């Protein structure tokens, strides 16, 4: 029943100050430790520093001592990690993992959900999605596929569904790539039977948490 | 000082005995990364050649041809590069311990397999609710000993740098 | 500091047999750590004090080895492990984590399919133009893409994005997405996407017409 | 030894310094349990006395009529208590490090309050969980340097019990 | 759901050698410790050593190092406690309780039944339970007790209730006392309405594991 | 070896009442550790840490102190908290425990009832003989008794037993049963067991007949 709560992600612009949080629930915060680190796909993950809820003391590394702090309070059982100095080469994803002594020595026993922070002068651009009508070419085939392109929008955490949900098997959830000025573009497809494609409804429900945009486009298979 | 040169025969042998003493205590296993002044031997041979030296100095005392003062000069002046060196590696491992190490420089294989496990010069434990816990007071009293030692063998070796350079002010 | 390495970076393991690696250290670290984490998810716990097992694991793990250097072993590996594992240790001050062996399965090869989507006319009305090809079951990672317009092959103006591996029904799928300026879209009308591989003979092209469908 | 009694004085003086340098050096805040060479402060005293005969026996060495030839008896009498007693201690000592304690003497108030909530003469871990572990490599190595400190101390102390005890069979 | 499950008692002969035991579950038997302890009501409580079934080092004391031996196997999810050389001075309650690094520091989260050894050379008896009828006294009061008188018997581990465990509130139980021969005796009344002692019946049933002896006498009010 | 002593070692507190109960070592332990027991049951862990309280622990318990000393203190001690507290360090191999303060509640006095339980005549046909006296709702523990027969007065010759203090119904109980041989059994006739008391005022005394009833 442990678990960590974290944000989903936030937009900073370069040079700002952006605060974290991971609430702690299910088990005594004060006792114990708020490890925290940082994974980047570049130089891998690498520890950023920890503080214990009990006494208020912190722990760093000598490599990142000023660039972040950490403070954290009992009465709401929460801790919050603050950073100092933004720059472009600060976008990767931070996990906040708690620590205990388990098996001889300190061991992970839980970890969070992560925020993907996006530090860059880009303003907010709303998730631009569009159809992806199949065509009826020479090959039928016994199986269609069905995507919902999604270009030119921002920030990176962007989730698509089909049917609300319904259908989860034969999705392919293709990674964004950063384009020369600035802006991320990803895809996402499903596999279906053509067979139903003339009766089954296919809509494509994009959602945007952070300008709070949800669109519930539809899809139609196009007979050339 | 030309008067009883033979009692600075002494000091430089009583000066090596403790080299060599706090040399071999050096070496006791504590951490991988042992200190830049046993990596290098520096103690062994720099006792041992005091003791050489202070042997030279507090043997005969009379105007031997060329045994003794043909090799007083050039053993006084090995003395004196040994000293200096010896001073500036204390006083750079001081800064090494207390302050953020600068070399990494490995400890002997043989020394470092009974303890491979341990680290002496940074020790904050990653987890803030070991700061009062024996665990790291242990490695505060390993660094203020270390320091100890440190310092007295500064000490002694900035002394018999002077006594040598006594020695040597007073033969051209 | 201590820093840890591991080889290889990626590995190919085929389902059902044995695969071992090996995660090295600079020292001798008391303990070490295994951790594997999923795409868009936490790295997981797996292996806590270099012999015991964490909660919900397969009893086909097993990691061993002492001193410098330790190893994991796995009885027999599946595409439900299609993760990058980690290595971690606590011995000093601060924990450094490893590189990450990307696991992957070595089946037989398949032929790749290849999937064409005209833009739609909301696309062009919103003042771009963007047309989809969709590569699905190829092995391995490499697959050459050549886009042919009005009998010219155009190549470096488009980008393309790796996912993950899938579990049972593909293995790769690359996103080769061309895009273009309204102007070129109109200059042209037939666009083709031609994909070559080592799966397939020979080379499927599905073709389309601007103004018709 | 009569030929050269100014440099036995300088070897007597040196090896006070020696024992009151090791004194210092023990009084590092480690474990309440301190060192029952230290307790006593025997170092301190005994070091200082041993400047005080060595400077005696080469200041003068001349027919003085009571400063000196009085004096020099009754200084080397109190030696020769001090260096047994030293030996005895340091005997002591080692088999209390080594073997068992048998006899516990709290450290100084004002040195033991930085390092209060920490033991060095029996550290075995009650959970065996932690026999493979820093926490105990720590105090293993504080063990062995003080071992080696009490060793190295007490052949300097059985040395200059030597020197002192032919300076007496010189001087009836 | 963690607990740790310990056999009641067992009598020892003097100078024999017994063996403890100590089932633990609902939690990873190879991680946690295994921390043994002693209470004895003349000297206070006092610890005899442990054992770490991951690896089978083992930790005691100088004042009993030779006394008890530890030995825990992995398979059964098992540790072994055995005594040698006993005496009748160990006449004791043994506790086998798991301790964990909570809080900042090694904290015993759980801990266990415990087995009330006892060394006498004296044979097994069977528990002798008697009767205490209440007598029609001048004072009638609201209230009348009942009680089962147990002497001559061993050991000291037994078991008094009252309508098979119906009868709670109102109980008093009387820890036994030693006699000068070596037997053990005590008492155990309730308290119970004297209206309804005529109606309802008031049954005691002593309970002895080492003998197997199980006696359900019934309890009467006598009118004098 | 670090010895700990906490002082008193009995103390009565009266209910809804503030009490504080001191522990003192010879040695200045990192952390201090408070269980207490009941009864036939083992230790159950009460507060860990010196600052930190056990789960399913009353708010009204609050562990302080530094240094060499701790103290527990109590906001509302009540009935429920009749037992013993233990305390407990874990700075120096091997690890020694308290001494224990025995929790008492004070409270208003009360006059004890006296009952007389005859032996039944299976007691006789077992070859012994035995009379309980039973001693209830008193206070303090001291309770003189001295039994009568034959118009004699006959002391030494019976043992008590004192139990467990009593939540809310009565305070202590004492088990004065006088044990003798068949032939003293037969010798006399009348028996009778008088209790003297702080409480009551006239001593109170319940007499039977042996033969009759
Ligand atoms: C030779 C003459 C006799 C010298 C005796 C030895 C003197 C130093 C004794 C050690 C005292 C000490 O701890 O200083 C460490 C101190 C360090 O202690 P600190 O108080 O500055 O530590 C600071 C901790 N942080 C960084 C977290 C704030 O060293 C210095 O202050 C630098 C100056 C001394 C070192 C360089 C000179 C050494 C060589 C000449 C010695 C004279
Ligand atoms: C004076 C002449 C020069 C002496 C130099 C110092 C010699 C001893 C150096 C220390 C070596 C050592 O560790 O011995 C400890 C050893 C102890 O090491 P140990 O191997 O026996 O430890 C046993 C561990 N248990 C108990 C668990 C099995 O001491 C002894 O063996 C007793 C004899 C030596 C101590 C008593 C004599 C000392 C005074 C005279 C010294 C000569
Ligand atoms: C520098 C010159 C003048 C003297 C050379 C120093 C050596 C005499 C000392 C330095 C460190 C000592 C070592 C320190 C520690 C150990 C561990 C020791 O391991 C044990 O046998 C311990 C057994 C036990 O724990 O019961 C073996 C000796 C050894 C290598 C010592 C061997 C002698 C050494 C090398
Ligand atoms: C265990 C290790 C530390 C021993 C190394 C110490 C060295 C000591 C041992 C004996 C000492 C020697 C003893 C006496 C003398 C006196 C003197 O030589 C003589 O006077 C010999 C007689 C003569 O030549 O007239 C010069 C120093 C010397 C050799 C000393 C040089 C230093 C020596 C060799
Ligand atoms: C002059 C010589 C011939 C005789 C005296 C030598 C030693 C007795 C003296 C000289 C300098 C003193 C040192 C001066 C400064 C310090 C700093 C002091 O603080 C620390 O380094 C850390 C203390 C901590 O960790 O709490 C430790 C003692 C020490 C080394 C002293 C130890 C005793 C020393 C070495
Ligand atoms: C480590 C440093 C900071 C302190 C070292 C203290 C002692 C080890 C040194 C300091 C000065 C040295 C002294 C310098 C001068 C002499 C004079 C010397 O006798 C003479 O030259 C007297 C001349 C005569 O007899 O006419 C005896 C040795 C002695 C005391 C030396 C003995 C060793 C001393 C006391
Ligand atoms: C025996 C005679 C010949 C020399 C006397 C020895 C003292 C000079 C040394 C022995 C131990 C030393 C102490 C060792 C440790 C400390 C802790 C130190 O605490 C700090 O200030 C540390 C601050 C920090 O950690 O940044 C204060 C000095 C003090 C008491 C040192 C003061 C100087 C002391 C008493
Ligand atoms: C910081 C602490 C360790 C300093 C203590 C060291 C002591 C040293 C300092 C100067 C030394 C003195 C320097 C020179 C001499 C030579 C000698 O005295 C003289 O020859 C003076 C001139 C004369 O009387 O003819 C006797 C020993 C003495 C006093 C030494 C005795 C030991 C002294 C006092
Ligand atoms: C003769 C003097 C003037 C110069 C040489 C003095 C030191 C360099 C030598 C003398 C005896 C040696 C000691 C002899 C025996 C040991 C035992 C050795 O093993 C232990 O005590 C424990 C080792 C462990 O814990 O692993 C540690 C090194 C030590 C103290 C040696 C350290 C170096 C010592 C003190
Ligand atoms: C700690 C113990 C086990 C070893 C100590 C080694 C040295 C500190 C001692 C050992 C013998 C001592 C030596 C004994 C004899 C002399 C002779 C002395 O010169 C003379 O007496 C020569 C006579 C002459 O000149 O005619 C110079 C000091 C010296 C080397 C002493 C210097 C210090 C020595 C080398
Ligand atoms: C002239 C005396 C010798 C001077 C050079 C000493 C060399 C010691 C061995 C090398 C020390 C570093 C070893 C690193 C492997
Ligand atoms: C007096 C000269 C000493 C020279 C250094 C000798 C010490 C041994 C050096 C080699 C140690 C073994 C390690 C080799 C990798
Ligand atoms: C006494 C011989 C000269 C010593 C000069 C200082 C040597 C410091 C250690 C070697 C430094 C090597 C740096 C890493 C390559
Ligand atoms: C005589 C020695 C003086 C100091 C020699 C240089 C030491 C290194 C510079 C100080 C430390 C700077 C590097 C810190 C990372
Ligand atoms: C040839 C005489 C001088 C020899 C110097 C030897 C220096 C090293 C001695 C210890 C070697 C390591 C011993 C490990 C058992
Ligand atoms: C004649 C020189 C002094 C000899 C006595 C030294 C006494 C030192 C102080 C007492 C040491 C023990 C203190 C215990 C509180
Ligand atoms: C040279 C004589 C030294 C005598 C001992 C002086 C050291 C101070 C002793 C008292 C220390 C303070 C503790 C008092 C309880
Ligand atoms: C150097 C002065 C005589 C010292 C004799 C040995 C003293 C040992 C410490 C005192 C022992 C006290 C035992 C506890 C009361
Ligand atoms: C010259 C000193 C010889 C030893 C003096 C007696 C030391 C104590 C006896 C050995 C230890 C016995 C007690 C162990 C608990
Ligand atoms: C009167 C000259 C000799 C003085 C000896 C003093 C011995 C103790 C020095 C250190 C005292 C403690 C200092 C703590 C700050």
């Amino acid at each position: 029943q442990v678990q960590l709560q974290q944000p989903g992600a936030e937009l900073v612009k370069p040079g700002a100050s952006v605060k974290m949080s991971c609430k702690a629930s299910g088990y005594t915060f004060t006792s114990y430790n708020m490890h925290w680190v940082k994974q980047t796909p570049g130089r891998g993950l690498e520890w950023i520093g920890a503080i214990y809820p009990g006494n208020g003391d912190t722990s760093y590394n000598q490599k990142f001592k000023g660039k972040a702090t950490l403070t954290a309070d009992k009465s709401s059982s929460t801790a919050y990690m603050q950073l100092s100095s933004l720059t472009s080469e600060d976008s990767a994803v931070y996990y906040c993992a708690r620590s205990t002594y388990y098996g001889g020595d300190w061991y992970f026993n839980v970890w969070g959900a992560g925020t993907t922070v996006t530090v860059s002068a880009a303003s907010t651009k709303g998730p631009s999605v569009f159809p992806l009508a199949p065509s009826s070419k020479s090959t039928s085939g016994g199986t269609a596929a069905l995507g919902c392109l999604v270009k030119d929008y921002f920030p990176e955490p962007v989730t698509v569904s089909w049917n609300s949900g319904a259908l989860t098997s034969g999705v392919h959830t293709f990674p964004a790539v950063l384009q020369s000025s600035g802006l991320y573009s990803l895809s996402s497809v499903v596999t279906v039977p053509s067979s139903s494609l003339g009766t089954q409804t296919y809509i494509c429900n994009v959602n945007h948490k952070p300008s709070n945009t949800k669109v519930d486009k539809k899809v139609e298979p196009k007979s050339c | 000082f030309m008067r009883e040169s033979k009692t600075l025969g002494a000091v430089q042998i009583m000066n090596g005995l403790f080299h060599i003493a706090l040399g071999g205590l050096l070496m006791i296993p504590a951490g991988i990364y042992a200190p830049i002044c046993v990596t290098v031997w520096y103690p062994l041979w720099g006792g041992i050649m005091y003791i050489i030296s202070g042997s030279l100095l507090a043997a005969t005392e009379k105007n031997s041809r060329k045994c003794l003062v043909k090799g007083k000069m050039i053993m006084n002046s090995l003395s004196l590069f040994a000293a200096i060196s010896g001073m500036i590696l204390s006083i750079m491992d001081i800064l090494n311990i207390k302050i953020s190490h600068f070399l990494k420089m490995e400890s002997l294989n043989f020394i470092r397999a009974h303890t491979p496990y341990i680290n002496i010069y940074n020790c904050e434990p990653a987890n803030p609710s070991e700061k009062n816990s024996p665990s790291t007071q242990y490695c505060y009293s390993i660094q203020s000993l270390f320091l100890g030692i440190l310092s007295v063998m500064l000490i002694f070796a900035f002394f018999q740098e002077l006594v040598i350079a006594g020695i040597v002010e007073n033969e051209w | 500091q201590i820093v840890l390495s591991q080889s290889p970076a990626i590995l190919s393991a085929s389902p059902g047999e044995k695969v071992t690696m090996t995660c090295r250290a600079s020292s001798s670290v008391s303990y070490i750590h295994w951790f594997q984490q999923k795409p868009g998810s936490s790295p997981k716990p797996w292996i806590y004090a270099t012999s015991n097992l964490a909660s919900g694991v397969p009893v086909r793990f097993s990691g061993s080895g002492s001193g410098t250097s330790y190893s994991l072993t796995i009885s027999r590996v599946e595409a439900e492990d299609a993760a990058t594992y980690y290595c971690q240790q606590w011995t000093s001050n601060p924990p450094t984590f490893g590189g990450g062996t990307k696991l992957e399965i070595k089946r037989t090869v398949a032929a790749p399919s290849v999937f064409i989507f005209p833009p739609s006319d909301e696309q062009l009305k919103s003042g771009t133009a963007s047309v989809v090809c969709l590569l699905n079951n190829f092995y391995p990672r490499e697959a050459k893409v050549q886009w042919k317009v009005d009998n010219a092959l155009q190549s470096g103006n488009s980008q393309e994005s790796v996912t993950e591996q899938d579990s049972k029904d593909s293995t790769y799928s690359l996103s080769s997405t061309l895009t273009l300026s309204k102007a070129d879209y109109e200059k042209h009308k037939v666009y083709a996407c031609e994909v070559t591989h080592q799966g397939l003979s020979s080379p499927v092209t599905k073709s389309f017409n601007r103004g018709e469908c």
